[PDB]
RNA sequence: UGCCUGGCGGCCGUAGCGCGGUGGUCCCACCUGACCCCAUGCCGAACUCAGAAGUGAAACGCCGUAGCGCCGAUGGUAGUGUGGGGUCUCCCCAUGCGAGAGUAGGGAACUGCCAGGCAU
RNA sequence: UCCUCCUAAAGAGUAACGGAGGAGCACGAAGGUUGGCUAAUCCUGGUCGGACAUCAGGAGGUUAGUGCAAUGGCAUAAGCCAGCUUGACUGCGAGCGUGACGGCGCGAGCAGGUGCGAAAGCAGGUCAUAGUGAUCCGGUGGUUCUGAAUGGAAGGGCCAUC
RNA sequence: CCGACUUACCAACCCGAUGCAAACUGCGAAUACCGGAGAAUGUUAUCACGGGAGACACACGGCGGGUGCUAACGUCCGUC
């Protein structure tokens, strides 16, 4: 929590100051960070599906979601119930750790950098992304990994719309045109 | 009718059974389930037969 | 030729009439076991000293009058009985 | 040739043509030809008097069609006995009821539109009307 | 959202209840508080009541909300219902699982008398 | 006895949606933390436990308001049982029953038991 | 031969070489019980990724789902998931429905012995309706029955089965 | 590096106005049927059991329909 922390004290009331909130608890605060990464070769091969599981529980300290087809596509030849996909969620402290990790050290790391869009919001203020390589995060060891994989990172906050979404972002120094 | 007549012989003894079917192409193994035997009055383990 | 010879239907077929329908009407007595409605699904629903068989068929629990009403946030039909 | 583009079944009971009919007020143009009898019109019928009656107006204003073929009439062919199953398809019709609008018109002076409806009801088997719109 | 699904999961012991015209013992919980009334089988009027919203029951509670709040309050409810002359009922947690005031409540309901 | 609140019902849209406002004494909800009881195909989100710092934001309750939902006559029409007629693919007459849609309108629920808080 | 809908005229039933579709199974879990959960579709944003894969939010409210046709039914779900398990129990059975009959179906409750649940309770197969074949003749196992002078035995009977 | 417009093209969903349906129903009769009570009328007209049958080729007319051509002294059902 030593960005939780570093939340309450002064971007609570930063979002007071310059919005005229009400109550402090309508300042928004982000709930939780999913970690997505959809393998979608996996009916080629389902043993790279557990070393990708391997890869996402070594970026973020958890066990990832192995999720099911859910329905039958045939545009991508895939049928219900077959492993597709991998997912964690995160909140409280381990959503914190994962989120300073990510700007301080891993966000910096971005290839062919220029920094990160602020229009991906979906309109209620609920921020999505995706990173182009893996290898950003240090967790992983160079070298010992079978290939590059991105994936997907989307912030869920309990803000109403985009405005003050990029508020809560912006006084975290999240990185901004 | 892939499914064959099958019968289940109590362990008690007492030559009582019940039949029922099964697919044997899957599920080869042996089929076994706590039945009441009517001789003897009690719950005791059927066995696969015939 | 003289006459021309005809087709052949392939709609031939049909199911027995299984007689479905409310056995007791309103005001009914019956007595315990007396099959009320038989049913395909629940058209209409067990209420009081009323109980409902595997295929559905509503039957009398109790001796007494029929009685059917109409309850629930979803307006759904229920059987029930006065005991007599 | 009016007809439906698919439907749920492709034969339909005789049935019975009776009652009084719905639509019978002048509801998207400013004249109309009414429906006084009873009976069916067949899609090359309803299509036959359209040809005669957009013709009429030399193609000005706007033509409706109020009525649409949607009951399949089937015929055994010539020389086959009966049963051995019902007959093919072999066109539609509509069922009309006194007092429905048959046809619609707008956008032309009513002494030509008058005179139009006369060819067009020239094609019809059943006898019909003049009628304008009216307020309710 | 979360009151309506409580709702649900404890319809189906509601409903199994009235059609058996069984005396059901209703257990609400809340992060402060736990309620508990005895409901005459017509399902309208209640008989005893017990609750730590209560002047009664309070000061002996250090902090409601907790197990032993859960203990004093089944006592105390059981003991009403049998100076009342009600001994057999049928539980009905309604839509919470057995585990802890409401297993708390029941348990401190079967020294005392109920038949459950 | 009046108001507010919680629970269990009656009832099943005149009761439900929407829009606007309003409440934290108590209550309710959000909320604090979690080796633990207990739980997550992972995740204290939900469930659970330990608590009451903050807040009524959401939610929930209450108040107001017809943009809907809904209810809805009278009259007429359709149909129709009985009997009798015609120009008989369909109608008509005597008599009985009499819709559906629509219209004028109504309408922001009413109510029972208990428990608590405020006031008298 | 059997099941579903319409014809079929608002109880049941109702014909035609009338209009349309299916069945001759499947499952020891896809059954029992306890606990938990709730879709289709569309919009917005998001790595490969696009109309359409996995993810977040919203709208929407069953427009989904049901092992297989159709109708009726299903949120207290009968739909989805997990733990434990064999009640897919044995002898009966008030009463009732449906058939000319053979027969078919429903069923509370009783007894014995079980499973799940803290308990109230639920469970005698599956959301229901097709998945089927009389009698004779034999085969197999058991049996407190019979056994052509008697004691056996063969054969027969009864029960369970092919 | 993400962009911002535009025109007489196509245009799904949605809205307003229109109809149609045996295998459509958010509505819905008249009758018919089942049951309870009451009077009057009816040579028990009702049920059960037993002795004896015949009959199981129907026809037309009305009304409600399928089939045929709302053709047939056609054909197939319901009801009188
Ligand atoms: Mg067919
Ligand atoms: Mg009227
Ligand atoms: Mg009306
Ligand atoms: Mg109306
Ligand atoms: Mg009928
Ligand atoms: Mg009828
Ligand atoms: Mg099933
Ligand atoms: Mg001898
Ligand atoms: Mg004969
Ligand atoms: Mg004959
Ligand atoms: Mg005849
Ligand atoms: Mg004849």
């Amino acid at each position: 929590a030593k960005l939780h922390d570093y939340y309450k004290d002064e971007v609570v009331k930063k979002l007071m100051t310059e919005f005229n909130y009400n109550s402090v608890m309508q300042v928004p605060r982000v709930e939780k960070i999913t970690l997505n990464m959809g393998v979608g070769e996996a009916i080629a091969d389902k043993k790279l599906l557990d070393n990708a599981a391997a890869d996402l529980a070594a970026i973020s300290g958890q066990k990832p979601l192995i999720t099911k087809a859910r329905k039958s596509v045939a545009g991508f030849k895939i049928r219900q119930g077959y492993p597709i996909g991998c997912k964690v969620t995160l909140r409280g402290e381990r959503m914190w750790e994962f989120f300073e990790r990510l700007i301080t050290i891993a966000v910096p790391r971005i290839r062919d950098f220029r920094g990160l869009s602020a229009k991906s919001f979906d309109g209620r203020g609920n921020y999505s992304m995706g990173v182009r390589e893996q290898i950003i995060f240090p967790e992983i060891d160079y070298d010992k990994v079978d290939r590059v994989r991105g994936l997907d990172i989307t912030i869920t906050t309990t803000a109403k719309s985009d405005e003050e979404g990029r508020a809560l972002l912006a006084a975290f120094d999240f990185p901004f045109r | 009718g892939i499914r064959e007549k099958i019968k289940l012989v109590s362990s008690a003894g007492t030559g009582h059974f019940y039949t029922t079917t099964k697919n044997k192409r899957t599920k080869p193994e042996k089929l076994e389930l706590k039945k009441f035997d009517p001789v003897v009055r009690q719950h005791v383990i059927y066995k696969e037969a015939k | 030729a003289h006459k021309k010879a005809g087709g052949s239907t392939r709609n031939g077929r049909d199911s027995e009439a299984k007689r479905l329908g409310v056995k007791r009407f309103g005001g009914e007595s019956v007595l315990a076991g007396s099959i009320i409605v038989r049913q395909r699904g629940t058209k209409f629903h067990a209420g009081a000293n009323v109980g409902c068989g595997r295929d559905h068929t509503l039957f009398a629990k109790a001796d007494g009058k029929v009685k059917f009403e109409v309850k629930g946030p979803k307006n759904r039909k229920f059987i029930s009985i006065e005991a007599e | 040739m009016l007809q439906p583009k698919r439907t749920k079944f492709r034969k339909m009971h005789k049935g019975r043509n009776r009652g009084l009919a719905q639509g019978t007020d002048v509801s998207f143009g400013s004249f109309g030809l009414k429906a006084v009898g009873r009976g069916r019109l067949t899609a090359r019928q309803i299509e036959a008097a359209r040809r005669a009656m957009t013709r009429a107006v030399k193609r000005q204003g706007k033509i409706w069609i109020r009525v649409f073929p949607d009951k399949p009439i089937t015929e055994k062919p010539l020389a086959v006995r009966m049963g051995k199953g019902k007959g093919n398809v072999e066109y539609w019709v509509a069922l009309i009821q006194p007092g429905k609008v048959l046809y619609e018109m707008d956008g032309v002076p009513e002494e030509l539109a008058r005179e139009a409806f006369k060819l067009a009801a020239a094609k019809l088997p059943i006898k019909t009307t003049f009628v304008t719109k009216t307020v309710m | 959202d979360k009151k309506s699904a409580r709702i649900r999961r404890a319809t189906r012991a509601r409903r199994k209840l009235q059609e058996l015209g069984a005396t059901r013992l209703v257990v609400h919980r809340t992060p402060r508080h736990i309620y508990a009334q005895v409901i005459a089988p017509n399902g309208s009027e209640v008989l005893v009541a017990a609750s730590t919203v209560e002047k009664a029951i309070a000061e002996q509670l250090k902090y409601t909300g907790n197990k032993d709040a859960a203990a004093a309050v089944g006592k105390a409810v059981a003991e009403r219902a049998l100076e009342k002359g009600i001994k057999d009922v049928s539980f009905d947690r309604s839509g919470f699982q057995y585990h802890g005031r409401v297993q708390a409540l029941a348990d401190a309901a079967r020294e005392a008398g109920l038949q459950f």
